């Protein structure tokens, strides 16, 4: 048969969407399929280049929950009764920080809730076996990372998730209340679900337009891209979220529907949210406190990336010859590298050179510091296929980590060959 | 359809042409009429436009 | 938003003796000044 | 005209100091010609065409500079906030309220709104 | 699937509600109402300044919202224009009481 992402994973049950549908959930142009990491959406038919965007999935307001950003909390699906102890424990939560655990309290609520979307569509989201959120983590795993930074701030999230519980849940509550999270385990799933799950986005209701933050059924099967086809807009009139296909751009069958959740973000943040990391985020950084600088304007001649500072792109008709190795990390690469751009005088081809190797003498002495090369990363990581999930991706931070640093220092070389002709 | 003279004689031949019809500017007769008819008692009015890039005052007749 | 801006007006004014004349006078190539009507004759 | 000739496709930072250099010296439309050049030979013409404007208004040519802009603008290419600016005030200054709002409008249409800053400005010749 | 809704179906196309259910579509997508008959006639006079000799039975202003609606999914004719599949001969005409 035909080779296209799709065809690689297996069809979900049926009755993920037929409890959608019977509320007005409407999908146009698109499937759904399940596999090892989950589910995902992929494309069932051709769409090509196009005036202005079409619309893939539409999702109604009553299936959703939110919660207002400001202080005045406004709950536009109000689920919650009035007087119910619930608003006690979401009211007293820090307006500026915490949004998560707000949001968490809502989802228990749900699914206590009768003739709620949630009680059925929890059956579908991520146990605690299946999640990748660093907040269900062993001392292990965290030591794994290598990082002392990125450990140290999990911790302090997993103590501030048990104060709460502690806090909130004391033996004196009432039924209502404890029913909803009787171990703390559950608090955390919960936590974990928000974190991971939620967007943020203006919506108006009504005549009042407000920005909130908001857990959407369906809309979450989406995933990261840092390239993306699609994106989500509010419309007013019908009360309800669209996920649109962007402008201009030819969708071929069997290809994948994504979306960005974060933007101009590290790799440090992707893991703190959501345990996940990308080997090319076009926004990484790599510290180097060493002196030497290589010129700009030239670096991006030899790869042909071209734009603005901000938004730098490769041109590919530019590279008639088909080439590969100019990908997100080397953009990723001239953000960080110091450069020197000065007026229009031409850089000195021996002068240069100096820099290059002072520099790839900084990469070395980085990558040596590290516990393990990165093809014993390589090696641990097939060693064991089924792992605990944290455990895979733990090593997988490091093997990302150490393979860009590797690609800068074959990339200044290449600068040296093709400065001079 | 009513009473501008030049724009009426115009519109027979767009639509036998296929064309489409221009938005008039020009003032219709009923308007040019009350302009006589006042500068007959002694009094004058006067239609101006004012740019509003440039700020130059025009008189349409 | 900036708006478009429209400014029209219209003005309304007593009319001097020099202007009656103006608006009703031409001067023929023989160079004779033509407009007042003396008899009161029609056709 | 040598390099042409032999055939390689010149390299893009030449082609822009040739645009800084014709810039200061109000050679407009020689400048503009550069660039229809160089969208032919398949590169990014948006980082040039900024370097054009900038510098002619340095160099006191100010009527050049709103003429490449606007024409550039059909196009539809893109304009830093920086530059939208400083046309708006420097025509202002000199008086010339008819360009000045059509840049406005085109900031808009592009996507930035006004703040009061702008405003002032055409005010300024208002009044 | 309800059992008998072929005629209503076929009536519903024919009688030219489908462009009515559209419009409402279309319009759910706007704020201003005013501001998008602004758009769709624009739209039409360019494409009969460009090709004057197409329409005169095929109207310009339904091409440009059928076109809208084929961009984004669902298959309409174009022009929404239709033929009648059994008629006499030339120069025969239906009395549509």
């Amino acid at each position: 048969p035909h080779d296209t992402p799709a065809s690689q994973l297996e069809l979900a049950d049926p009755d993920f969407y037929k409890i959608g549908y019977v509320r007005s959930f409407r999908a146009y142009g698109i499937e759904f399929r399940e596999g090892p990491d989950g589910y995902g959406v992929f494309a069932s038919r051709d769409v090509e280049p196009l005036r202005r965007a079409r619309v893939i999935m539409e999702i109604p307001l009553e299936l959703m929950l939110t919660i207002s950003k400001k202080l005045p909390w406004m709950f536009f699906p109000d689920i919650i009764p009035v007087g119910h102890p619930i608003f006690d424990i979401i009211n007293s939560t820090n307006p500026e920080t915490d949004s998560d655990l707000r949001l968490a309290c809502l989802l228990l609520y749900a699914f206590d809730c009768k003739d709620n979307f949630w009680q059925l569509y929890g059956d579908f989201l991520p146990s605690d076996d299946e999640c990748t959120s660093f907040l269900l983590a062993t001392e292990e795993d965290l030591l794994e990372l290598q990082d002392e930074k990125l450990a140290s701030t999990m911790r302090e999230q997993q103590q501030r998730a048990l104060e709460f519980w502690e806090k909130n849940w004391h033996s004196a509550v009432p039924l209502k209340i404890k029913r909803l999270a009787r171990d703390p385990e559950r608090f955390i799933w919960a936590m974990c679900i928000a974190q991971s799950r939620s967007i943020n986005l203006q919506m108006r209701i009504g005549a009042l337009v407000q920005d909130a933050n908001l857990l959407v059924p369906y809309a979450d099967m989406m995933n990261h891209s840092f390239q993306p086809n699609c994106f989500f807009h509010w419309r007013f009139k019908d009360r309800m979220l669209e996920v649109m296909i962007n402008a201009g751009q030819r969708i071929r069958k069997g290809d994948e529907m994504t979306v960005d959740y974060m933007a101009g973000q590290k790799n440090n943040f992707f893991m703190q949210r959501y345990g996940f990391s990308s080997p090319v985020n076009p926004w990484d950084v790599i510290h180097f406190t060493g002196d030497a600088k290589i010129h700009l304007d030239t670096f991006l001649s030899v790869f042909n990336i071209s734009g603005l500072p901000g938004e730098y792109y490769h041109n590919s008709r530019l590279s008639n010859d088909g080439d590969s190795f100019v990908d997100g990390a080397i953009i990723a690469a001239a953000r960080t590298l110091p450069t020197w751009s000065d007026g229009d005088l031409p850089p000195i081809p021996s002068l240069e050179r100096k820099a290059v190797k002072e520099l790839q003498e900084e990469c070395h002495q980085m990558l040596a510091e590290f516990p393990t090369t990165s093809d014993e990363d390589q090696k641990i990581l097939d060693s064991m296929p089924d792992c605990r999930r944290t455990l895979e991706a733990a090593i997988k931070y490091r093997l990302h980590r150490k393979l860009l640093i590797e690609k800068v220092i074959q990339a200044l070389d290449i600068y040296q060959d093709r400065i001079l002709f | 359809k009513s009473d501008h003279i030049r724009a009426r004689q115009e519109v027979l031949g767009t639509t036998i042409i296929g064309g489409t019809i221009p938005n008039p500017e020009d003032a219709p007769e009923s308007f040019r009429l009350l302009v006589r008819e006042l500068r007959s008692l002694a009094l004058e009015l006067n239609h101006f436009l004012v740019s509003e890039k440039n700020f130059q005052i025009n008189r349409k007749e | 938003m900036i708006d478009r801006y429209k400014h029209q007006q219209l003005r309304i004014g007593s009319v001097s003796p020099q202007q009656i004349s103006a608006w009703a006078t031409k001067i023929l190539p023989n160079g004779e000044i033509v407009g007042e009507v003396t008899k009161p004759y029609t056709f | 005209r040598r390099e042409l000739s032999e055939g390689l496709r010149p390299l893009h930072e030449t082609f822009l100091a040739l645009v800084r250099l014709f810039g200061a010296k109000g050679l407009a439309t020689r400048g503009l010609e550069i660039l229809a050049a160089m969208e032919k030979l398949k590169y990014d013409i948006r980082q040039a065409w900024l370097v054009l404007v900038e510098e002619l208004v340095r160099s006191n040519h100010l009527e050049d500079a709103n003429k490449v802009f606007l024409k550039g603008a059909e196009g539809g290419l893109r304009a830093t906030d920086e530059i939208y600016d400083l046309l708006i005030e420097q025509d202002c200054k000199v008086g010339d309220h008819s360009n000045a709002l059509t840049i406005a409008y085109e900031m808009e249409a592009a996507g930035r709104m006004a703040t009061t800053f702008h405003f002032n400005c055409l005010l300024s010749v208002q009044a | 699937r309800i059992p008998f809704l072929e005629e209503q179906v076929r009536k519903i196309r024919d009688g030219g509600k489908l462009l009515t259910m559209d419009i409402h579509r279309l319009l759910l997508n706007e704020d201003n109402r005013f501001d998008f008959v602004n758009e769709i006639a624009a739209e039409a006079k360019q494409y009969v300044e460009n090709n004057r000799d197409e329409y005169g039975a095929k109207k310009a202003i339904l091409h440009v919202l059928s076109n809208r609606m084929n961009d984004a999914g669902v298959y309409r004719a174009e022009a929404y224009m239709e033929s009648d599949p059994f008629k006499p001969g030339p120069g025969y005409l239906k009395d549509e009481l």
